[PDB]
């Protein structure tokens, strides 16, 4: 029962992990689509 | 009319339109080619510069030169009435049944104004169903809504399609009942296959229901903003029914995971940061947005009881859309790929389903005395007479006494006789007494949940 | 005052142009109709209003104003006996008016002005008043009202009215630094009411059920935690504590639900009745109520305003107890409200203020002193409904580290009928130190000692039952058998409160304390009796354990006829023996 | 455009055992495969291929290995027709587009192949086209879009795509075509995940 | 006197100040809404066009007009003297008892500086604790750091409040110099319910350790950013009174957990990365500045000795 | 690194089961190594020494310490050689491609310089068809005996 | 630079029992050692420090604590090498950078230490170099790469950290250098996971 307890909230807590790091990125190209709406003058 | 020319930046699903300060946020356009075509769309993102038209449908025969916008219907709305109970539309409201399209007695905006929570009764008299493993255990009242939360693989149409054609009031039960009520069934379905289309319109011509049921059915082709707008527009019909001329109407919303999926991809093209899994933030509000439109009211005597069914993705319960739909409805019931690949038609396990609703519908004067006696007993019984039969595999049949011999016995009858249904129209008197002779199998004393009287005045 | 325009609508994200100088979370009427929006993220001249409700139907170039004024609640009297939304727009009002629906950009105000209260001054010209003091006294339904001057004001009082019969827009007083005061004033929601000291708890919140004051205190000034559960009853506790509590004022809030499961709350608690006076609880009780399709911030602020209207009875000096409902709904409006902002998430999805927003919500509870200067407290039986159940989520971890005491309810104990399904196998408080003193002071001088005995009692039940539960509970030997015996009755006589029971509703500490010491005194003399020279299944039938099964449903009004007589009555009953 | 659109009371006959009796298709109906490398995807279409009850088979590669397409190429010919006696590559049309090959043009051979499909069902005949690797055509629209500086979907496919899969699933199903006579498409769709 | 104006844009808890040059990175400003508040502000991102002021209390009210921002004290520097031995103060430090605020003897910066390594001796001597298991398997040598693990719900405020007072370090089992060296425990308080802060109050009153000890109480419904500077405070304290007097001085970080998510809750303004689950990558620099603060110094007979108590947020 | 270099130096196909008579010509190796470090760069050439194949063969090494973004031509490079020597001489080569995952890594590098989107666990979406156009440029054609066969090694992050 | 590369023929007698009995590294090979808190790693690197066979032991302790760097600056001026006599302190040059010092000095530290190794090897002396908590160099290539603004991959660490740790191991190994002497550098990396 722990050993499964813990590989699964290993699992969650690597998933949180990649989807942190998604909306990082996509925070980040909006900031690129708002810098480039900028840019364009 | 004028029409806004001029346009420039055509991107995917979008199109831009340079000084158009005139159409309001949320306002229907039709876009009309140069080669005389007509292609609808939605303004969000208007400005003092340029206004945001999303294209229902894609964009093909556009240009930057021969493209023109005109406004129609500056917000969203429906014309409705009550001739209109056996027409089907698609998302839109076009008729589609090749018949005589109606004139409005009003005209209705299609999202919702929340109900003011004091003009709401709680909701204590029941409909049935015909399905006796729904009406039996665990019931439905009017004002209530409860999902089916169906498997990926599962016939959840069928179930849809049964409930919806068999389900009606019965008022005898209550204090002199009339029938001058009529029961008006409002069907909505969203990203559908052809077939099951044609199979939907074959079952609703087959018995009946075409002569009282309205149905809202747009396919999977059709634009995703049309699967956004349609139970929007089931909805509003729903209420305008229920609450202006006090009817009884019973909702089924077909494949809620389909709406789901249509709004994350409009959220993703209309450009804003998803949330929990890839899902938009809004999804608890906007999902509520078409469940909370439902329930009884203080005063009227209209009753609105929404059915949703949602296909879970694999069979988990703390993905989102289930997680929100057991996190905002009263209940569900719940269907299983076991029980249906061992064959039984309707495939509801009950172990799992429950409503929160039926402590206060159910009972002596709303349908019968012995009900919630009759339930509490049939899910402890079932419940370790499922743990008899998983154990029983390993025991030895001869190991074990004549009590749980009894249960095991119970069990296997009970799968094949008070579930296994397929077509076969119950009401709710033969429900009882099915399951008073299921109960006749267990002995008397076992029942402990039942107290004495009603085992001495239903007994068989 | 300041009129601007919008120059983009996007969403409920309406950015409005020309309100140069306008500040920071306000009103900012929105457009002909109106929308009550609050601005955020100012940028040279523009300003981002965002707009509580849905923006269907608005133009480029209509007019935008704003008041000036925070996200505030308006405070005086008719208070009580009110319903609100989480924004305080009384709903009642509101269907008499405009239908059964909810029409969006419609106002009205929280209070009625249209009732002529009867006021009584108390304070003469030639005085001077600080913030905080009272200056005259309105009765709305017999319970007494304090009107008070407005914090963060002083001044010296002119122009003081008679004994009129009058409305709120009247102002009763003027101070000599112009400054006229009404009987209403408006306050921002998002900080305390400030007040000069607070205290710690030596005092026990009596809510009267005969288990969360004895084993599981609270504390007056504390905070509970309570996960509920379908299947359990949360709601006819929520009553009970409602109608027997220590506490004279009780502000519901029910933060967003299910809106069947609150059209009970509407329809079941005006009819319950205040057993102090007699009428109903209404006439004491103020009541917030959000479905789930109510604009998002309303339901976000929605306890920020109870908290907020229990300051400002608190500082009339009384005794609220605020019932919060299902922060984790709460915890799914702050959720959303955070990604219209695009915030970067957290743990499971939540903001990374999370914690913050909750330790400035329960903080915000305690026994304090007012700036009149007297006694009064504030403390919260707020609860929390895990949506997927498990305890490892963000929002009961936080809950569970900042309250000081949480108790469980469980689907087993009410199916196996138990009410309250209280579990003291993971429940525990905090306040046992704190009230020791109070304790010895005022109930008796062992009464900690017999509360430590019952908890080793119901420590050693469940630590010896596995091989009552395999081996069978017939075979046992003859000192366990009066340990399971005497906690089968602990279980089912003292703690097995029937609410709906005319003379049970209610459990003072005498009682308690009465039936406790009954329940010790019958284990150290059948233990005696065992251990001299006897089994133990001829004393389990006996006319004690009837005596002690009637014991909780004896009137404490025949308590002293009943408590010493069946004390002595044991004690004679195992001395023939 | 086609006349109008039926309820199918016609198996595929596969020619494998389980892929038509416990897991049947109608000759309307689409199927999907999914499965993970090494697995069996394409010896089973090749399979089906070889064996079914199709007047013509449009086989679509998209987004595959060389050696798969050369040797149905040079293994088809070499074969018996089940219903007719002739090569069995003159029941096929074969559009192929291998890895190696330009990136973009993976839409376009999706889409021309389930067209080409459509055309011979409007001759009455009863085609089953077997594409595999809609998963690489939504890859390509993943590299397309990645250069427009767009904003992705869930795990980097751009927003439109379920829109695009429901678009090429509905253009099967048994249908009574404009001449009066009736034709099927069946779509055998592999998915890799 | 020196007010900027000219406020751009403010979003969040950030702000951008026009035509700031003469402000510094890492400074400290103050701002002054119209109506007569001011609040603590932090000046960092200075760039020739403008400055990010970033804010630390909510904000709430400001504008563009009146926004009033004025520099204040470039180091963040304290007013530390020797007699603050027995009085609660804020989270920032200031005196919450009613006794009158204290003299200033050194304004010095509330960072501090790293230590020299060719500068510290080993931790060589003992201390003795009250708790068996910490006085004899374990064994809490003089001039070193340990944290306590603790858990959701288990009592490690009694164990603070408890080494906080029955411990004293023992010199006659060593030599002698047994007046020279009195004790002191600095007792910072990083996040509390107000019940632990009456339970601290009264064990201190009763014991009497109140004598010795310095109290960083939190008062946890304030603003975060006086909940991440009190243990700047309290080390900055301990260190003065330990390299300026020769004390012994042990210090107790309670909780260590609400200051994390009060950096996680710092963290999300800049828009950096989140590092394993939601804390910024750079606290490990964080409590490396709060935790190699201390140590021993050869020359010296100071000595500060590190307890942070922390519960798991799970097991 | 020993079993490719087992298959480099005794590995042959056998023409007399396959009823042809026999040509019997051995093979010709394109070793292309991208940032094996030294020592496994030790090992190949002095197995290839010990077996006598470096009069056949060729090495396009592009080691550790060389620079990091000359990864992405070197197979590329490889394999144009080894389309040559196949198809207008009629040989049998073989083509150790080493490490790919040095490869994917310099891919990694060149797609998060240019900001562009990932896929799973931050590798580039192009991955898949430049993985295509380095591993497709090998087979038989119709007619010309020359042939390619080739052994890229990966190696499993995370086995 | 250096003339050749020779291979690694000779242990680096790295004194303990295991690491040579089950383990061993040769004496121009590299070790890494993970392991996390409460697992030692300080007692290892020290004892490494103390017993070994080589001629100038180049401890850089990169993001650390500062009780390592003074126990070691304490405890070696008394304690002996086995082939010399006096003290051990001169055959061990170290760099210290405690984790309180600023973050950005780390990768100077780092290739400093290298650099000097690369020094000690051009003069005879089979030098052992000593990398202590290399992670911390990477979390200093994810603060100025996230100070930067690139992207950022697989938990913020740049994705040429590869190609920085891949260069930085690779200065190890057994030479000859351009006098005509013999030379090995071997290098223990201590990763902290
Ligand atoms: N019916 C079968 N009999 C024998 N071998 C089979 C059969 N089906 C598949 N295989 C083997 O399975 C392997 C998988 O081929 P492939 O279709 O490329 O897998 P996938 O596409 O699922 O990754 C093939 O090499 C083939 O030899
Ligand atoms: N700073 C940069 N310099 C060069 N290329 C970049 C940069 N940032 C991103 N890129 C990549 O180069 C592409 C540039 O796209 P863009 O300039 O919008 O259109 P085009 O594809 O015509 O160049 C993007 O797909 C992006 O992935
Ligand atoms: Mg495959």
């Amino acid at each position: 029962i722990p050993g499964i307890r813990a590989q699964i909230r290993f699992i969650q807590q690597v998933l949180e992990q990649r989807e942190r790091e998604d909306t990082f990125r996509l925070k980040r190209i909006k900031g690129k689509i708002e810098a480039r709406e900028a840019e364009e003058e | 009319k004028k029409e806004y020319t001029g346009i420039t930046y055509i991107s995917g699903p979008l199109l831009f339109v340079e000084n158009a300060k005139d159409l309001a946020y949320g306002a229907i356009v039709d876009i009309k080619d140069g080669t005389g075509r007509v292609r609808g769309g939605q303004v969000i993102e208007v400005s003092e510069e340029y206004a945001v038209i999303q294209v229902f449908e894609e964009t093909t025969g556009l240009d930057l030169a021969t493209t023109s916008v005109s406004l129609v219907e500056d917000v969203a709305r429906l014309g409705v009435s009550k001739e209109m109970l056996g027409r089907r539309f698609n998302g839109i409201g076009k008729p589609i049944d090749g018949l005589p399209p109606i004139t409005p007695e009003k005209r209705l905006p299609i999202t919702g104004l929340p109900l003011n929570p004091v003009a709401r009764r709680k909701p204590e008299q029941f409909i049935q169903t015909g399905i006796s493993t729904i009406d039996v255990m665990n019931t439905l009242v009017r004002g209530q809504k409860l999902p089916i939360f169906s498997g990926s693989g599962l016939p959840a149409n069928e179930i849809a399609a049964q409930i919806a054609r068999q389900a009606t009031v019965r008022p005898d039960l209550s204090g002199e009942g009339e029938k001058e009520e009529p029961f008006a069934v409002v069907f909505a379905a969203m990203g559908i296959t052809q077939r099951e289309l044609s199979y939907f319109i074959q079952e609703f011509e087959r018995t009946g229901a075409l002569s009282r049921s309205v149905l809202f059915l747009n396919k999977a082709d059709d634009p995703t903003i049309e699967r956004i707008l349609t139970p929007r527009m089931a909805l509003t019909v729903a209420e305008y029914l229920a609450f202006e001329h006090d009817y009884h109407v019973l909702v089924i919303l077909t494949d809620m995971t389909n709406y789901c999926e249509a709004l994350r991809e409009i959220g993703a093209a209309r450009e804003e940061i998803p949330g929990r899994r890839g899902y938009p933030g809004y999804m608890y509000t906007d999902l509520a947005t078409i469940y909370e439109r439902a329930g009884v009211v203080e005063g009227k005597k209209g009753s609105v009881t929404q059915i949703p069914i949602l296909s879970m993705p694999d069979d988990d319960r703390t993905h989102p859309i289930p997680d929100l739909t057991g996190y905002i409805t009263e209940g569900q019931i719940q269907l299983s790929r076991e029980l249906h690949r061992k064959g039984i038609y309707p495939p509801i396990d009950p172990l799992p389903s429950l409503s929160r609703l039926m402590n206060n519908g159910v009972g002596k004067g709303k349908t019968r005395e012995d009900h919630k006696q009759v339930s509490d007993q049939l899910y402890s019984a079932y419940a370790n007479g499922v743990d008899i039969r998983k154990l029983v595999a390993i025991i030895g049949e001869d190991a074990l006494t004549e009590n749980d011999r009894r249960y095991l016995q119970f069990a296997d009858a009970f799968e094949r006789f008070f579930i296994n249904q397929g077509q076969q129209n119950r009401s709710i008197e033969e429900s009882l007494q099915i399951a008073w002779a299921l109960l006749s199998m267990l002995p008397q004393g076992e029942l402990k949940r039942i107290s004495k009287d009603h085992i001495g005045k239903y007994y068989g | 005052m300041i009129q601007g325009v919008i120059q983009k609508i996007a969403g409920p994200a309406v950015i409005a142009k020309g309100m140069l100088g306008a500040r920071m979370y306000d009103i900012c009427k929105v457009g002909e109709e109106g929308l009550v929006g609050e601005i955020i993220r100012l940028d040279g001249d523009t300003a981002f209003v965002q707009v509580y409700e849905d923006t269907s139907g608005l133009k480029v170039g209509e007019p935008v104003v704003s008041t000036g004024l925070p996200l505030a609640v308006e405070l005086g009297p008719g208070m009580l006996n009110g319903i609100y939304d989480g924004i305080q727009r009384p709903l009642e009002r509101i269907r008499e008016k405009t239908g059964i629906y909810i029409t969006r950009g419609v106002v009205v105000h929280a209070l009625d002005r249209e009732k002529k209260w009867a006021w009584t001054p108390m304070v003469k010209p030639g005085d001077e008043v600080r913030g905080g003091m009272v200056l005259g006294t309105v009765p709305e339904f017999g319970f007494t009202h304090k009107i008070l001057v407005p914090p963060d004001v002083r001044g010296r009082v002119k122009e003081v009215k008679p004994a009129g019969e009058y409305t709120v827009e009247e102002p009763v007083v003027v101070l000599e630094d112009g400054t006229e005061l009404k009987m209403y004033h408006t306050w921002p929601v998002r900080r305390a009411r400030p007040v000069q000291r607070k205290l710690d708890p030596n005092t026990p919140f009596l809510t009267g059920m005969r288990i969360l004051d004895v084993l599981f205190p609270v504390a007056m000034g504390g905070t509970a935690a309570i996960p509920g559960p379908f299947g359990s009853g949360k709601t006819v506790t929520q009553q009970s504590l409602a109608k027997w509590s220590n506490a004279d004022v009780v502000v519901y809030v029910g933060c967003g639900e299910r809106g069947n499961e609150m059209t009970d709350v509407l329809v079941e608690f005006p009819e319950l009745t205040d057993p102090k006076t007699g009428g109903p609880l209404m006439h004491r009780t103020v009541l917030i109520a959000n479905t789930s399709n109510m604009p998002v911030a309303a339901r976000e602020a929605s306890i920020y305003v109870g908290v907020t209207i229990a300051e400002y009875f608190r500082d009339q000096g009384f005794s609220v107890a605020l019932m919060a409902d299902s922060t984790s709904r709460w915890a799914e409006a702050l959720r959303e409200i955070s990604s219209r902002l695009e915030e970067m998430p957290a743990e499971e999805g939540y903001p990374p203020y999370l914690a913050a927003r909750l330790a400035a919500f329960y903080e915000r509870a305690g026994k304090v002193i007012t700036l009149g200067g007297e006694e009064g407290a504030v403390t919260i039986v707020g609860a929390v409904s895990p949506p997927g159940g498990d305890m490892s989520e963000p929002v009961t971890q936080s809950t569970l580290r900042i309250v000081g005491a949480f108790w469980r309810l469980d689907a087993s104990l009410a199916f196996r009928r138990h009410f309250p399904a209280i579990n003291w196998n993971g429940s525990y408080s905090l306040f046992t130190s704190a009230l020791d003193p109070w304790y010895r002071e005022n109930v008796a001088e062992d009464y900690p000692e017999l509360r430590d005995a019952i908890s080793e009692l119901l420590q050693r039940e469940a630590g010896l039952q596995e091989i009552v539960q395999l081996v069978g509970p017939d075979a046992l030997q003859d000192a366990e058998r009066l340990v399971i015996e005497v906690g089968r009755i602990i279980r089912e006589d003292f703690l097995q409160q029937n609410a709906y029971h005319e003379v049970d509703a209610y459990c003072s500490m005498k009682k308690a304390y009465g039936i406790m010491k009954m329940i010790l005194a019958f284990y150290k003399e059948a233990e005696a009796a065992i251990k001299r020279g006897v089994s133990i299944d001829e004393i389990l039938q006996l006319p004690v354990l009837e005596r002690i099964g009637r014991a909780r449903y004896v009137s404490e009004e025949e308590f002293p006829a009943y408590f010493e007589e069946a004390m002595k009555e044991i004690q004679g009953a195992f001395k023939a023996l």
